[PDB]
């Protein structure tokens, strides 16, 4: 079955780390981190990897019931699936799907419903992905809410982020941190079943990110998420599940208003793009450009400078 | 590597004026232009990253804007504390820095005339192997003046030496030091010397100088 | 309250080495790569080095490379530089800067050192430590000159700090002979030119030459 | 160019008139409402209507600079589009893509950010879109916050949905009320460029639904939620945007693990899903299931009874 | 304070014709569609008829098509039956009951009736009013006997209200004359079967017959 | 249509008790099953929705349950308030109604004997054409009682009336009323008179009875 890669535009497409829509083409150099994101993993044979899902609105939410921490405002949610069904922390992965995968504050909503009456009730509440307490694997997180009394137990409870928030009397930008993994076991293991690190085997070539804008909703944070597939790709990738001819596609970016083609970069099968540059750059691109696969390529093939 | 010209490399200007400084780079480089500024006897200050984003602290007065190859830092108002040396940045070849050769910013006066004085040499010294005469200038603008020695009126394009300071806290103007060093050899055997003091501002090179 | 403090440096014989140290409080170390960076008196800026905070990578300026080694030690909060066979082109100011504000682990890797040292002076001179000497010089103006003195700084001062208004102490200028050499004028009305006494004191703390003298 | 219709399963996919994942299918007898959404409306040869666009994040959300309202917590926007460029009101649709279309009132969360030094500030907020000044065809709309003195001007301010809200000294579930349109120029005018209403023209044939449930934030709202098409059909069609053969596709429900077809269903061009069955069923069909194009059928073809 | 109040009803000969109305407040009237509902004495319910809210929908049960007309006017928030050619099988208390709480805006098309009338009954007969008739009855137990009246009710008492231990009034009942029949009997020891007296209070409203009357 | 049968159509419990309710449908409606509650002379009451939602203002003792075609409706500790007639509704053939035929809740008690009294008829009615007697019985549980008039020791299943009270708010029992209608033409022919009273708790038929 051949091989295609969708035709959406990146102002169409969405993020696959954070339920925010795509915004610009970003090349950087590697290096001093670790890309090794565990959203947005995803093979060109439709291979699913470490926390990826297909839904790009239930990426960084989370789903259970609650229960109130004495004499704070905080509350502990034990998790549940996506279909509300027990979670199984004995599964082949190392988080929830959908779990973040980045170390940082989020804030977002908490809401509840009440079976018996149909009550609901919402509050402002915010999550820490690098604190003691973040033990998604165990099923267990904490919350920083507004209310100490209003959230019940036994009840249905979902958190829906929303942005990002950095507190401090000084220290910007310091947080959070998109290339550095949570533990997902806490203090009390190490994480398993991991998406591999990624870095381009090549020198000169770097890799090609699909940047997004985080909201921020207090402080001075770190807004800018990169992800190597759009949502979008994970999900073609998933329902074609086209076999790869080679560990290496190439894809051309096209300009269909005119028909010529502006840059060139390679698709690895084990699911991000490389580009030839050198430098970080903010690529500038016509609002319609989409990518378009051309041929499976060798090992040894050599780009053309983006 | 991507060479980051600034231009031009000094600028003179009327405190409350508007600053406007160029930097141009070999090839596109995005935004990702910092500028810097260095007043004398510390380290670099960072003003803008990315372009056209002030740094942290840093008053409104600042300005930067720019992409791919040419970037322009404005000063909106200039204030007596930022007349110092500007240095424009890229990290292009991560992981290194690669500046600029800076642009430094003078602050802007009439023109005025070089009070010129001249001092015998000291004969304490006339005792220790080597003598050396003074021809001093004060508190003149702009700092150009071409300063050129005649023993017996010769030049001597092959020793002397050269000192200026830098623009008065006050007046902002500056003031310059010859130096004439040579041996009691060729002190005494001549006796005629010329200072040549040629300074825009002036009516004709005014001559100051010696006899032994 | 993020602060970078700079000790070593000195002076050397040419060939000889030297160790620089950046001392690190206010945040968190290895969350941060961290430059360092040269001036040579006058002119502009020179990338040296860079030795990132938890990847362990390293890389030198083709000036230095084989002669220079960077290190850190995340647990003391140091950063340090090993310079060897130095020369007379490695005389500078030496800083280390910081990558900042924002860490590693945010992926930005452009231009932004938001916090340097204070500074660390390099002097590769095979000259030896020597005192100054003063002589005199004779409205009108007269003042006072030093010479074949090394190294700096030389402090001069009017009447033991009491006449400042017309001191235009003229910064030092090296020489052939390795010695710098400087000069200091004041003007005065030619009214208080036999009333009033003028001692320009000079202090080289160097060699501890002090040097008190009057002219006329 | 041979017609499809994505192989995923309803959990895997979303609503398209809220940022919320599908739960369950649905069919229900239509009569004391008309069916006339304006989002999840897309023909099966590509053709967007309404206010439909491709990304499932832009769903429910607005863009633009905010105006504090003297005296008051509320606050004014005024629009932009999706790319932060100037909205056009004099645009062939009814009103911003991705904006509502039932009247209730929805509860997210305002956050800006400033230009200058990259600070942020958020906070809860309500949006009533059966009041006068819900007026997006014409640029502005209104808000009601917490505080009267966080939010900045000539700021990008972005709303984010979370969940449905009711206020009342009782009169319980009057709110939402998903199948009543806005009026997207206020008391000022009538809705224009509307998508069509949708009604099976067969009698014994209903409408099929596919439902998701919204948050609820306060009070005793209605939080069921029904749209036409999955957000990923709107995707796949218009991509794809295969001929149609005829005006009706017919569609067959599969089970894989067995390999058994569990009902039949007609995709009509125009863009909706019809079932032969009477009266308000909530489907039960296993977790694997998916859609799967048959043939092009004729307008008199008869449906087996579901 | 949701509130439906119903009006009309009452009796009609066979053949004839009736109108019934409900009154709504306290709600959104044309965003809830109404039904109407009738439950013959003693069995269980049956349904009328329907009309929406806003979009004109109107359906009649088969046993009624042709003789109803339902009807509603959502200016004046008013709600109307109108019933032709009634028969004995009309008989019955009819209500009008909403579709709530939920609004037709929703979709919800289920069955949910949470606010009824409070009954309006239709009697469907030919004879005419009439009043009753009291027999006597005669420790042991004496009581009253009612015959050859209607319509209903008839309330009977004992001793003014001043005897409500042992009062068992039965519910009437229909004869082959049309007309209805009672009994209501209370026992009472044979200490006080002289000593106290015993007058039995019927009253039939509907033609104003009041009747008091001793027993022994 | 769907027809909807609940089972049984009588219930008899202890007050604190628990009561089950059975609604079973022809095919499937789902969960869109609603139960309403009807105490004698009033509107029906909804109690459950979709099967097994309490409506709003509804006590958590009512429980309901079920999907497809059986349904339950139980009620955990019945209440004195809670003994009233019980109807499952459906609404599948939109828009109409259809109820099933209720379920009646009944108080249980001990078996109670009925203290039968009789009545000879009145003779001031015994001028008005037509003639009437009473058979009496009182304070009786359970409910059903054959009751046949002998005229002359002969059944009379052709002319005969009957009416029964309701439960006691006190007692919690029944009571009886008989009813034989003739005219004079037969009511002074006869004089041999009998009333049969079979009840579950007596000793055997008690026949209380009459002679002109």
């Amino acid at each position: 079955k051949p091989f295609t890669v969708p035709i959406l535009t990146v102002e169409e497409m969405t993020n696959s780390r954070f339920p925010i829509p795509l915004e610009k083409l970003f090349t950087g150099p590697s290096g001093a981190f670790v890309v090794q994101p565990q959203n947005g993993r995803c093979t060109t044979d439709g291979v699913l990897l470490g926390t990826t899902q297909l839904s790009p609105v239930n990426i960084c939410t989370f789903r259970g019931d609650v229960t109130h921490i004495a004499g704070t405002h905080n509350y502990t949610m034990n998790l549940a699936s996506q279909n509300w069904n027990n979670y199984d922390p004995t599964e082949e992965i190392p988080a929830p799907l959908g779990t973040p995968d980045f170390v940082g504050r989020i804030q977002g909503m908490l809401t509840q419903t009440t079976r018996g009456d149909g009550s609901t009730r919402g509050h402002k509440a915010t999550v820490s992905t690098g604190d003691v307490h973040f033990t998604p694997k165990l099923g267990s997180i904490q919350f920083n809410t507004d209310t100490n009394n209003d959230f019940e137990t036994g009840q249905n409870t979902k958190f829906t982020p929303v942005g990002v928030v950095q507190d401090g009397n000084g220290a910007h930008q310091n947080e959070p941190q998109q290339w550095v993994l949570p533990s997902y076991s806490g203090r009390t293991g190490h994480n398993v079943h991991l998406a591999p690190a990624v870095a381009p085997t090549f020198p000169g070539e770097q890799l090609l990110f699909f940047r997004s804008t985080m909201p921020g909703c207090s402080g001075y944070p770190n807004m800018n998420l990169d992800c190597l597939l759009p949502q979008e790709w994970v999900q073609h990738f998933y329902q074609e599940a086209a076999p790869a001819q080679s560990d290496v596609a190439l894809l051309r970016f096209v300009n269909p208003d005119t028909g010529r083609v502006l840059f060139e970069c390679k698709l690895h099968k084990s699911g991000y793009v490389t580009v030839a540059h050198t430098g970080q750059h903010d690529l500038v691109i016509p609002p319609n450009g989409y990518f378009r696969f051309d041929s499976w390529v060798n090992q040894f093939y050599t780009l053309a400078p983006m | 590597e991507i060479v980051l010209t600034q231009s031009p490399a000094s600028l003179s200007l009327s405190p409350g004026e508007r600053a406007t400084l160029s930097c141009k780079a070999s090839r596109s480089i995005s935004i990702y232009l910092a500028w810097y500024q260095q007043k004398p006897g510390q380290a670099p200050r960072l003003l803008i990253y990315d372009a056209s984003y002030r740094a942290i602290g840093i008053p409104a007065r600042f300005s930067g804007s720019g992409s791919g190859t040419d970037f322009t830092l404005t000063i909106s108002n200039l204030e007596p504390e930022d007349f110092a040396v500007y240095y424009c940045q890229h990290r292009s070849s991560w992981p290194a820095l690669t500046f600029g050769g800076g642009t430094k910013v003078e602050i802007k006066r009439t023109v005025a005339a070089p009070s010129v004085f001249i001092f015998p040499p000291s004969d304490e010294q006339l005792k220790s192997g080597t003598a050396s005469v003074v021809c001093l200038l004060n508190n003149f603008y702009p700092r150009e003046a071409k300063v050129q020695w005649k023993v017996d009126n010769a030049l001597q394009s092959g020793n002397s030496q050269e000192s200026v300071t830098e623009q008065d806290s006050k007046d902002s103007t500056y003031s310059l030091s010859s130096t004439l060093t040579l041996s009691k050899a060729d002190y005494e055997k001549h006796k005629v010397y010329a200072c040549e003091v040629t300074h825009q501002g002036l009516s004709s090179p005014v001559t100051k100088s010696f006899n032994r | 309250q993020v602060q970078l403090v700079q000790s070593g440096g000195g002076l050397v014989q040419p060939g000889g080495s030297l160790r620089l140290s950046c001392a690190a409080s206010g945040f968190a170390f290895s969350n941060h790569g961290m430059h360092w960076v040269r001036q040579a008196p006058g002119k502009g800026l020179e990338w040296l080095s860079y030795i990132s905070g938890s990847t362990g990578a390293i890389h030198y300026a083709n000036s230095v490379k084989g002669r220079f080694t960077i290190s850190r030690d995340n647990a003391r909060n140091s950063l340090d530089l090993q310079m060897n066979s130095l020369g007379d082109e490695d005389t500078a100011v030496y800083y280390c800067a910081r990558d900042g504000p924002r860490p590693d682990g945010t992926g930005y890797a452009g231009p932004s050192n938001d916090y340097w040292g204070q500074g660390t002076l390099v002097s590769v001179s095979s000259a030896s430590t020597k005192g100054p000497s003063v002589f005199p010089l004779a409205t009108a103006a007269l003042g006072c000159l030093v010479k074949d003195y090394f190294p700096e700084p030389v402090t001069v001062s009017w009447n033991s700090g009491a006449l400042t208004s017309g001191v235009h102490t003229f910064p030092a200028v090296l020489q052939s002979s390795g010695l710098y050499s400087l000069s200091s004028v004041v003007t005065v009305p030619s009214s208080s030119l036999g009333t009033q006494t003028y001692i320009c004191n000079v202090n080289h703390k160097p060699s501890n030459t002090k040097v008190d003298k009057k002219v006329e």
